[PDB]
RNA sequence: UUUCUUGCCGGAGGUAGAGCUACUGGAUGGCCGAUGGGCCCCACAGGGUUACUGACGUCAGCCAAACUCCGAAUGCCGGU
RNA sequence: UUGCCUCCUAAAAUGUAACGGAGGCGCCCAAAGGUUCCCUCAACCUGGACGGCAAUCAGGUGUUGAGUGUAAGUGCACAA
RNA sequence: GUUACGGCGGUCCAUAGCGGCAGGGAAACGCCCGGUCCCAUCCCGAACCCGGAAGCUAAGCCUGCCAGCGCCGAUGAUACUACCCAUCCGGGUGGAAAAGUAGGACACCGCCGAACAC
């Protein structure tokens, strides 16, 4: 892994509108990032 | 009412030059060709225009390696 | 019913090493008076020979198989230096001194250079 | 199903090559090479009379038994060399046919 | 006619006339053919005359296999030029035909009708040739 | 210690549950996924070569790493294309960044697709790969939709040891990716 | 021109010691270059005169 | 006798011959089967329908001087 | 037309003529030279909004194909 | 001395390849897990390194068998041809070509390391 050619890459948690909550690394500097429909909640996954 | 040919290049003598088992001194020019139609086998060296020529006195060998004809140097047996 | 469709890693690297192998052995030969020191590097051993292309007799051969070089604990290159070691002490004792490093298609990076190191302070010109 | 072979004398070569060949065709034999799982080639003459109107009596898979001096050996004509002009049985080549 | 759509070179060399054909010289399409005896270059128009002699005496009926194509370029220089100044333009399309070649074949159920459409066409054609059979 | 979400899935119960459906000889043969390939190809950079740049910086900040830039290995007047003309960006993920890109895509982009009703699970290679084209690129956190300049339809693939489209798409539905079943 | 004959001189024995062709389009400036000066007996850098 | 003749031995060739599904340019058939035009079922989903223009491919068959998967005989170069 | 290079003619060493058959030229490259290391697709499928005869692409084999500063003999997944 | 165990090297480099069927892990050859450690990605720990045996012969590896595809391939004959004979034809002496069937072949040896019994 190269040593600064390589952009960022930090840690993040971010929070759906049902109310899941979620952990992985993204972009994202800040860290906290609020997803909408999630897919604990699309109606596509969770049915019809 | 005329050709549009009449041109052609020097012939370059190319060719083999020393036979197999001709005995040949170091340096002497075995092979003048176009590319590796024979490659440098043993004592063989490969000129800059693809002359093969001997690196060692002996013997013109023709051999195959690889599918591939190739000019070797059989050392002579000192008298 | 499975039947194996992509050309596995293993194989791609055994194909490509042997690529690599000819490549150098084009310009790299050994011969009585100068052998070549052919390296066989796996991701568990090292292994070295002292190869005579002329003939295709080995004079001299090391591997970190022995029993000597298993004792010796450290790392892959530890190993890899002993074995180098090794190899140099039985060049001696075959009457090489020096010879050409054939790498088998290798790296600095790893092994390869420990060992060629080891001959070196051992005393073998590789 | 099957016939009763076709019996040609065919008499092994003295003499092979392409004057040989010549001469024997000259004299009315086409000359022939007996072959098969036995493994083991025979150079032998055909009547060329005979031989061509076996084969065009019972055409050329015709089972032949050729007398070659005494013994009989059952064969077929696996490939016949014919002229373009002339139109003459060049050559036979006949496999050998155990029964 | 029969014209390549193309050759490789335009101005090439005499086929040679030598030696009797070693390929084509059995009927291989249809049941009778015309074999050649002689070496010539027969011509696309003669070949074109003869398919046509053959095609017009079968009339209706029968199938008809030109063997033989005429791809070899003969030259020929302009009317009255001296020698020299370069090789003639294409002036022939010929197929170097040797002795034992089938030069036609003709699939047609009435025997002597077939064998008569061949002899059209050996007459218009300008070497000795003979009507072979499938059957040897 | 750490693991992706993803990648801790797959390795605790995905592997079980693939064995036991397409019981295998051996376990080697359970397939796991492989590299994920995430193209952005320009086409119209030879009229806008900068078009190169933003695509590079979209692909960097949606999944981590720097987007090698692909030349043309050939040049077809038709589209005006010459040899060496940057005409696309690549990113191969592998390993821990793989699974984790893979996680983010399955949670949060698809889901946040406008209209999104699945795509079809016909596109797999026939061979264990599964590849399909995002409409946008503004469904990734990453990839603010406030400063986006245009779409790029963006190119995603997956690579598998499957051996064929019935075990990578049970691989993938095993990863939980969405299919409009048909 | 097109491609000059440029003349190679060192910078410190100041010998034009090589002759070369070079495409003054794609290197309009003096070509400089470690050459060979065999007045000085040793590689320093030559350009072009 | 280094010359030359003959025998034998070592040698490189791409000619004559052919062979071409071995390359680069060709040849009668039908074929899973390309634009399929055409009947359309009447889907603009999707599909047989191809009397005829007939893709790749395939089947014995054929040619070349600037074709060669091959390949002599002679000639030539050496040694004896 | 005149000099040079390549091929065929040229008759398998070399050489070989014609106002014989074809072409090139007479430049270009400072990174297309040297060295060291490494590689790897020619075309069907699934597809890959747009993006079919094409993309960034992914797999398989096509077994050495394929293509490759400027025409013959060479060089390949031993890589000229 | 032996093994379906290993590497290293072997031929006018396919009679050896491709494909199909069956089999193996004590030690080797592999497979494989996370980036504290050299090193690397025109991006990616995929290629190269670190610690390995919690686990595996699926693949590579190699073993046996299939002649299906490829490969090799006679003898004979013919083509061709050097010389010679021959008024136009043609013939003699010598040399002598692919396909196929007959056929061959699913390759052919030494160095060293491991365990086995001695």
């Amino acid at each position: 892994m190269k040593t600064g050619i390589h952009p960022e890459y930090v840690d993040t948690t971010v929070q759906c509108g049902c109310g899941h909550s979620f952990t992985t690394r993204s972009t994202k500097q800040s860290g906290t990032i609020v997803v909408e429909v999630c897919s604990q909640c699309h109606p596509f996954y969770t049915g019809k | 009412s005329s050709s549009r040919n009449g041109r052609d290049s020097a012939a370059q003598r190319l060719g083999v030059k020393r036979f197999g088992g001709q005995v040949v001194k170091a340096g002497e020019i075995l092979v003048r060709q176009r590319g590796t139609h024979f490659h440098p086998g043993v004592n063989v060296g490969r000129g800059g225009d693809d002359t093969l020529f001997a690196l060692a006195p002996g013997a013109v060998e023709f051999g195959a390696k690889r599918g591939r004809k190739t000019v070797n140097i059989v050392p002579v047996a000192r008298p | 019913a499975h039947k194996p469709v992509g050309q596995n890693i293993s194989e791609v690297r055994r194909n490509a090493r042997l690529r690599r192998h000819a490549r150098l052995r084009k310009k790299v030969a050994g011969t009585a008076e100068v052998p070549r020191l052919v390296v066989n590097r796996s991701a568990r051993h090292i292994h070295v020979q002292l190869v005579n292309d002329l003939n295709g007799t080995t004079l001299a051969a090391a591997s970190s198989i022995e029993a000597d070089v298993r004792a010796i604990d450290g790392d892959k290159k530890a190993h890899s230096v002993r074995v180098g070691q090794l190899i140099a002490e039985r060049a001696k004792a075959a009457g090489v001194e020096t010879v050409v490093f054939d790498r088998g298609g290798y790296t600095y990076g790893g092994r390869i250079a420990a060992l060629a190191d080891a001959a070196r302070e051992a005393g073998l010109k590789f | 199903t099957a016939n009763i072979p076709n019996k040609l004398t065919a008499n092994v070569r003295t003499r092979t090559g392409k004057g040989a060949s010549r001469q024997a065709r000259r004299d009315g034999k086409v000359p022939a090479v007996l072959y098969g799982h036995g493994t083991d080639p025979q150079h032998l003459e055909l009547n060329a009379r005979d031989f061509a109107a076996v084969l065009r009596s019972h055409g050329t898979n015709a089972i032949l038994t050729l007398d070659i001096e005494g013994t009989e050996q059952l064969a077929l004509t696996k490939a016949l060399d014919v002229h373009p002009i002339r139109r003459n049985i060049q050559h036979a080549d006949l496999l050998v046919v155990q029964r | 006619m029969l014209i390549p759509r193309k050759v490789k070179h335009r101005k090439q060399h005499h086929p040679e006339q030598r030696g009797i054909a070693s390929g084509g010289t059995s009927v291989s399409f249809g049941d009778y053919g015309i074999q050649a005896l002689e070496h010539a270059y027969i011509t696309n128009r003669q070949i074109e005359s003869a398919r046509i002699a053959i095609n017009r005496h079968i009339k209706r009926g029968g199938k008809v296999w030109i063997n033989i194509f005429p791809d070899r370029p003969l030259t020929k220089k302009p009317a009255e030029t001296r020698m020299g100044s370069g090789k003639g333009s294409p002036e022939w399309w010929v197929a170097n035909v040797k002795p034992g070649r089938v030069l036609f074949e003709l699939s047609y159920p009435d025997e002597k009708t077939a064998r008569d459409a061949l002899t059209r066409a050996i007459h218009k054609l300008p070497i000795k040739a003979r009507i072979v059979t499938r059957e040897e | 210690k750490a693991l992706p979400r993803l990648k801790q899935r797959y390795r605790e119960e995905i592997r079980e549950a693939l064995q036991q459906e397409f019981n295998y000889a051996n376990v080697m043969q359970i397939p796991g996924v492989v590299k994920v390939v995430v193209n952005m190809g320009v086409g119209d950079a030879a009229r806008d070569a900068k078009l190169i740049n933003g695509a590079i910086n979209d692909l960097a900040l949606i999944t981590g790493q720097k987007p090698e830039v692909r030349r043309a290995r050939k040049s077809i007047a038709q589209f005006k294309l010459r040899e060496g003309m940057p005409i696309g960006a690549r990113v191969t993920l592998r390993g821990d960044r793989m699974w984790e890109f893979l996680d983010r895509l399955i949670s949060i982009a698809l889901p946040r697709i406008r209209d999104f009703r699945g795509l079809s699970p016909k596109q797999f290679d026939g061979t264990g790969n599964y590849t399909f084209g995002l409409n946008e690129q503004s469904m990734f956190h990453e990839i603010d939709v406030d400063s986006i300049d245009r779409p790029r339809g963006m190119d995603i693939t997956v690579v598998t040891t499957a051996t064929n489209d019935a075990e990578g798409r049970a691989l993938l539905r095993a990863l939980g990716f969405p299919f409009k079943e048909n | 021109d097109v491609r000059p004959k440029i003349t190679l001189a060192c910078e410190v024995c100041k010998h034009r010691n090589y002759i070369t062709k070079k495409n003054r389009r794609n290197d309009p400036d003096r070509l400089e270059i470690k050459k060979f000066c065999p007045n000085c007996g040793t590689h320093q850098p030559h350009k072009e005169s």
